[PDB]
């Protein structure tokens, strides 16, 4: 242990505390106004260049090993070490981010989302980063999105039309975070039927729905960055 | 015929979804040189020269809308569309067209929506 106590004070301070200066009180970590940077998280949890990533090649290449895009501990010759199990999640989960959303070594996926239909709905207007999707209930189409896109102005929107009122607002979310601020409130499931597919549904005001299956491209898609929701580093790697 | 009169009627159980809730519609109104194009063109194509003009009406379930736009004298034809969430494409139930002759000059034709479909009621 006095090598891994030292590789546990290393991790801190190439790691831990810059990971904390930089993201702590931040959404998605937390759920506030202030914004985590999309491209110092890349610099963070790039799978290969990674601030992390690099950690793990340097000081662990022996005990922990690369298993795809995953992070799994020797079961034979551990230096007899025992790994902290919140920084195995922690990694893991990590690295399960990484290979949605930063897989080309800057914050980046593809989506798509076919409008459904409620009772008192006449349009949903959703928007984000300057994509919109228009719906009148006509025959549903899959419209492709990219998450973050390119624009001055980053955000997400979502507007509707009522039988009874005009247009609505149900939110206007500001900030390269607004696509993933929008999905949070929205009432999610599974959907079986599609792959890889999630039923999407926004409770607009008078009991309206604003419903939507999103179909990802890999995983959870931009769903996964809410595993950022209350993350925390462990400040060990061993125990 | 100087203008165009249509009146645009929907029942109460209109572009049902698959739990049988009534939705609204957009209805498409198509001021065309020649029928020809516009038959020959799917949903998909009609919804993304032959085209003068177009008008879009939403159409409330058991509500109705009247069309009064004025008729540019090339229309030869009239193109009814509905953008229908479940459309019966083998049949052709969606649309309606109307030629130049089939027009009152100050008295509206009934299109009636039920369901999915669009039927001209016979005059
Ligand atoms: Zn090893
Ligand atoms: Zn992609
Ligand atoms: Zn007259």
């Amino acid at each position: 242990t006095p090598a891994a106590e030292s590789l546990n004070a290393r991790w801190r301070t190439a790691v831990v505390d810059g990971w904390n200066n930089a993201f702590s009180g931040r959404y998605p970590f937390k759920n506030v106004s202030s914004d985590a940077s999309l491209p110092l998280l890349a610099k963070y949890l790039n799978t290969d260049t990674g601030r992390i990533a690099r950690f793990l090649q340097n000081n662990l290449s022996g005990v922990l090993h690369r298993e795809g895009s995953r992070w799994v501990p020797d079961t034979i010759n551990t230096r007899g070490l025992t790994f902290n199990p919140a920084f195995l999640k922690a990694i893991n989960t990590l690295s399960e981010i990484a290979d949605v959303a930063f897989t080309t070594g800057n914050a980046g996926l593809h989506f798509e989302l076919r409008p459904g239909t409620a009772a008192g709905v006449m349009q949903t207007t959703l928007i984000t980063d300057n994509q919109k999707l228009i719906y009148v209930n006509q025959m549903p189409v899959w419209k492709r999105f990219t998450w973050p896109a390119d624009t001055e102005a980053p955000g997400a929107s979502l507007s509707w039309v009522s039988t009874q009122a005009g247009t609505r607002q149900y939110a206007d979310l500001p900030g390269s975070w607004g696509l993933i601020r929008l999905l949070e409130m929205a009432r999610r499931k599974a959907a079986p039927g599609v792959a890889s597919g999630w039923s999407l549904s926004w409770q607009a005001q008078d009991g309206r729905m604003l419903n939507y299956t999103l179909r990802t491209e890999a995983g959870e898609g931009p769903l996964v960055l809410l595993k950022l929701r209350n993350f925390v580093l462990p400040e060990t790697v061993f125990e | 015929i100087k203008t165009l009169h249509l009146d645009i009627r929907a029942r109460e159980a209109i572009n049902t979804s698959a739990a049988g809730i009534p939705l609204s519609v957009v209805v498409r109104i198509y001021q065309l040189k020649d029928n020809r194009s516009f038959d020959s063109a799917d949903y998909q194509a009609l919804f993304t020269g032959d085209i003068i003009a177009q008008k879009d009406v939403w159409l409330q379930p058991g509500g109705s809308v009247a069309v009064d736009m004025p008729l540019d004298d090339a229309a030869k034809f009239t193109g009814v569309a509905a953008m229908f969430l479940e459309p019966d494409q083998k049949k052709n139930t969606w649309r309606v067209v109307l030629g130049r002759d089939e027009l009152e000059p100050d008295t509206p034709r009934l299109i009636e929506v039920s369901g999915n479909t669009l039927t001209l009621l016979p005059v």
